[PDB]
This record gives structure tokens, C-alpha cells and sequence, in this order.
RNA sequence: CGGCACCUUACGAGAAAUCAAAGUCUUUGGGUUCUGGGGGGAGUAUGGUCGCAAGGCUGAAACUUAAAGGAAUUGACGGAAGGGCACCACCAGGAGUGGAGCCUGCGGCUUAAUUUGACUCAACACGGGGAAACUCACCAGGUCCAGACACAAUAAGGAUUGACAGAUUGAGAGCUCUUUCUUGAUUUUGUGGGUGGUGGUGCAUGGCCGUUCUUAGUUGGUGGAGUGAUUUGUCUGCUUAAUUGCGAUAACGAACGAGACCUUAACCUACUAAAUAGUGCUGCUAGCAUUUGCUGGUAUAGUCACUUCUUAGAGGGACUAUCGAUUUCAAGUCGAUGGAAGUUUGAGGCAAUAACAGGUCUGUGAUGCCCUUAGACGUUCUGGGCCGCACGCGCGCUACACUGACGGAGCCAGCGAGUAUAAGCCUUGGCCGAGAGGUCUGGGAAAUCUUGUGAAACUCCGUCGUGCUGGGGAUAGAGCAUUGUAAUUGUUGCUCUUCAACGAGGAAUUCCUAGUAAGCGCAAGUCAUCAGCUUGCGUUGAUUACGUCCCUGCCCUUUGUACACACCG
């Protein structure tokens, strides 16, 4: 988060105003590259074709 | 919070005692003579030539460089 | 058959609540009677009529008003019901406060000002507010323009500033008055315009903080209910510190908050290295029994070795691990063994949707506006005051004695801070001083030096021996230093001296479940001096729980409403 607080003065009163924002944490390039509780998953590797008892001379 | 109030009655600054045509008290032009100098200016290496005291009661001040003499 | 009704559903109706009729009504027609036409005025006046009367029946208008009202939704509120949680609640306990003195703040009183804000939790050792100048906003006195900039007047034959000595004044403020001196168009008067305020307005505001509440709560996408506002999801029960999970489920899958996360603390004989850390060796050296050892000094070349204890970067390790039990055999919980750690591992930091007439305009060159702005509410300067006491309240401490005082002997921590042409830092070490303090060197811009901060409690050995005693240290008198321009209304300490209440404290009420409570000291702060205060650290080190809704508080659900500026209605 990057946070601006700026007080705006009018001709009535003061205007504090505060623009709170965000860069995506995957677009992060030098802290973590996304929030700590975020778990990725990757996927599965099994069913493959499995045969009795081959061998193989390189 | 309070309205101030004074007892001793409003002063007025001082002000520059304005004199007519000062330089004419300083020489006496004498006709077909020199300069008179008469004023005796103050030998102080600060002010030189041009610069006078002030004839007063018992003392002789001049204003460049606050020094009396006599 | 007839009834008095009841349950479900909604073909259908309804604004909805609901309705077996309140259906068969814009697809408008079975018969028929009565009644209403916004709210009041008002079922009032009058007339008639009935009645013993009380009164009944019939029954206006003037005038006045933009609403009145019905059903339901959300919230708010309740001197309503049901659940849940919590040492800012209790059970069981520990220590307290409330008794005296003092310090300190609050109200009150006085004052020249005794500045003021805040007043249950969420006011009162809080405004980092321990005030001599300063702070200061207040009081008695004195200055300056440091009123920019456009103009108009004046103005070089001088717009005008500074001024010796004396008077005044506190002043050696030419501030002003006597004084005639000196610079010269920056300058003097007025207008605009400003500008500056610890002035007012936190009930005109921002920004921050506290509070609700750090409780666990909050929200939308798709689907379902509803004409809708909305609602379900977001919930009976169990579980958890927790809306956190199991589970049940017109819901399903998600997000914020919690948890995660981060800082700190623990373990690492496994790494990386450590002359600003230490150790074992190695020299050289010492004292004793001579046993070759026990203790030490030294060694920025012994040009020794190492990281193990000390430092900190890289990592590792715990995820309720495995087992016995109960549980919806789930979420979990309870007992063991291992482990360094099995209470979220310990303690903290950040911390949701909106909000409060909570606090601050006394921190701002943050402010809008009102006040004022040259005899200034601006500043500056001297002196005072916040300290002032017939009184009540609280945050603390000193203790009320022997689990103790003094007097010796022993003597271990940790967190931290510390400088130059200054405006004087930490100060050692030496030298003087009963003490406080004084003198001379030197180290350190820093793991080096200050400082192993050899802190106190504590352990021991002695006197004291129940006495207000030698427990206690108010109130007061005398000298020596320190700091500051300046200590009187004692800055403070020190030396001597005075030797107070207090002999454990009522009704009440506070904090707290483990290195925690409670004794005990130390450092950083405001600071030139002033700590009985906070902020942090370290030493010693417990009792009892490990449960509940009895009190209180909050939250949720049900419920009620004529409230929504929301009961301060
Ligand atoms: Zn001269």
C-alpha cells in the first residue's frame, strides 16, 4: 500500500483527503509477490500409462 | 480576555527637530576671504572635514561618531 | 346429516398481515338492506324527538390544517425473554487502595493572575504541564514596526533614522523631556491592503488519538423467498481465544476482520566469522605446599589455535508430535512419553463496515469566520503567578516493626546514554573534602573509554529486644557546595539539630492465573539543577483456579414501538 494524505484548503474549510492504493502483489519485484496467506496449488502429474516390466538400453 | 487599560497619559516618539538651511550656522562667508570653519569639526579619524560638533552648554558632540569633548 | 371449530396448500385473492372465504371481482352483473368520501372542529352547536334524570336518536357550519392513517422492513431503544463471553465480572485466592504524613492532580477559596482543558467506565503522576528569565496564554509597568506593495500629501533650501551629558524611568530603554548635533529618499501622515495572535469558536473544521472494541464482527456474486423496502446465505447443537470450525442446512462458493503476518524471547556443541568477546595453549613473570600443581599479571606480534559459552546473518527446528481416553467418533478436549519449547510456544506491533456533538483551533508557515492589529490580544523587557489554604476526592510513596532496624563482612544483572573553537557531553584515574563538593590529567564521536555501570533486596556475622524503641521521619533552626543573568516563597544535596501522626485502617472498592502477582533496585525522558512520575530493564519469586453466568458489562437471537435529529426520543 502506498498512502497520500493531503489537506485541500477551500474557501470554507479544510479538506483532508487520503488516496490509498495498491500495486499487485504479483507485480511486486523486490518483497514477496503476493500476501502471505496466498497458497498456490500445482497440478497433478499422475495418470500415466504404466506397463508390466520394461527395460531400456541407452 | 480582558480589555486592557493604561493610567499614565499616551507619549508621542520624538521627532527630527526640523532647521532652516543648518549649513548657514556652520561658516561665515567672509567677502573676498576663505572658508571660516569655525565650528571646529570633530578630529575623530571617522569623520573628517565637513562633518561639525554642536556648540552646547559645556560639552561638544558630533552626531557621525558619538564622542564630546569638553 | 347438521354444527362449533382446527391443520396443511394456495387454484385464487389481498397493500400486506392474512384469507376455505376476505375465492368464483378490469375475463368487472345471484338478491337485497345499511354505511364511508383527507385530518380536526365534532358526534360539538342548533332544531326536533324519546327519557324522571343521566342521557339516547337525528345532526351541521364557520374556522383550521398537508397531511392524518394501514401493513410490513431495516435500525435505534426497553425499568421484557432466552443464550454467549470476560479477573477492565464472579468462584477460589494473592496483593492492594480506602486509616497518618508527604508529593502530585481535581473541585473549591483567595488572589494581580492564582491561566486553562478534561469530570463514571472513556475526568483527577493527563495535556509528555518536575512553571525562577523563557515556557505564559495572566497581572503592574517599557519598547519597536520586524505595517510588505500601489497610490495621494510632504520632501533635497533636507522626507527622516540614529543619538554624548542631566532629568525622568528600574534601567548605561535618545522611551520621553532639556540638547544642537549626525545619515540621507530605503524613509514621515492617510487610504486601501495586509500581517501577526497560547484570543474565541473541537457545538464551524481538517490530522491524530480515545471509545464502541481489539469485542468479533462486516460485505458482496450467483441462486431461493418477497410487489417491494429487504431477507436467506451470516444457523438448532457441539467446538474454539475468535462468524473458528464441525455440523445442520435454500443455499453454494467467496472477500475484509480474527487467524495468518511482523518485532522481540527461548533451543542450535550444525554453519559463517570474530585484536572493539572470551577460552586453552604459549612466552615472560609472580606468592603457597614445593608434586610437575593452585591461583593470578602481562603479551594491538606469542605476527598463538578456536567459536563452546559473548555478538549477529544465514539457516534449522513444533505442525498439538506419538500414545491412552471421552465427542455427533467429527470439530475438539482431557491425561501421559519425547522434546528446548505441547497455556494461540511466551509477550507485544498492525488491525474491518460505518460512527461519537468523546478530546484537542495551546503543535503547526492547518485552517474558514468573529475579535484585535501601532497606547497591539504581535513582539520584546523587568518584577510577580500558576506553589498561593477555612475543605472533599483520586494516581503514588513512606512506613506502621524482630520474616525488622542499624554496623560490619560478601557482591551478582540487564536496558540504555555520552563531544571540538565548542558555548561545553559521559567522565575514569590521580590529587584535596566527615560529607556534599573542589583541583590536575587522560579515554571515548564510541561492544574499546566512561562502566564488569561490583544496583538493592539478599547471605552471613554482631548490637538493638516489643518501648512508638535504635520502627517512622513530618514541622522547624544553624553552616558548606552545586547549577543558573538571577535559588527570597528553603532548586537540590550535604553536616549538625528538632524526634510528629502513624501500633495494619469502616462502609466500600481495584489489579491479577506463572517467572505472572508481589517484594528489590537500575537506565531514558522532561533537564543548567530538580523523579515520591512515567517509559524500559534486570534480581528474588509465590498462593489458588483452570470453572460459571451468581454480580457487572457487552454481544447475538426472540419480542414490543406512536422512536428514525433514533429515550438526551
Ligand atoms: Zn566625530
Amino acid at each position: 500500500i502506498d498512502i497520500a494524505i493531503r489537506h485541500v484548503l477551500m474557501r470554507q474549510g479544510v479538506l483532508g483527503i487520503k488516496v490509498k492504493i495498491m500495486k499487485d502483489p504479483a507485480a511486486n519485484r523486490f518483497g514477496p509477490r503476493a500476501l502471505p496467506d496466498a497458497v498456490k496449488i500445482a497440478e497433478a502429474k499422475d495418470e500415466d500409462e504404466v506397463i508390466p516390466a520394461p527395460t531400456v538400453k541407452s | 480576555r480582558k480589555k486592557k487599560v493604561y493610567t499614565t497619559p499616551k507619549k508621542i516618539k520624538h521627532k527630527h527637530r526640523k532647521h532652516k538651511l543648518a549649513v548657514l550656522t556652520y561658516y561665515k562667508v567672509d567677502n573676498e576671504g576663505n572658508v571660516e570653519r569655525l565650528r571646529r569639526e570633530c578630529p575623530a579619524p571617522t569623520c573628517g572635514a565637513g562633518i561639525f560638533m554642536a556648540n552646547m552648554k559645556d560639552r561638544q558632540y558630533c552626531g557621525k561618531c558619538h564622542l564630546t569633548l569638553k
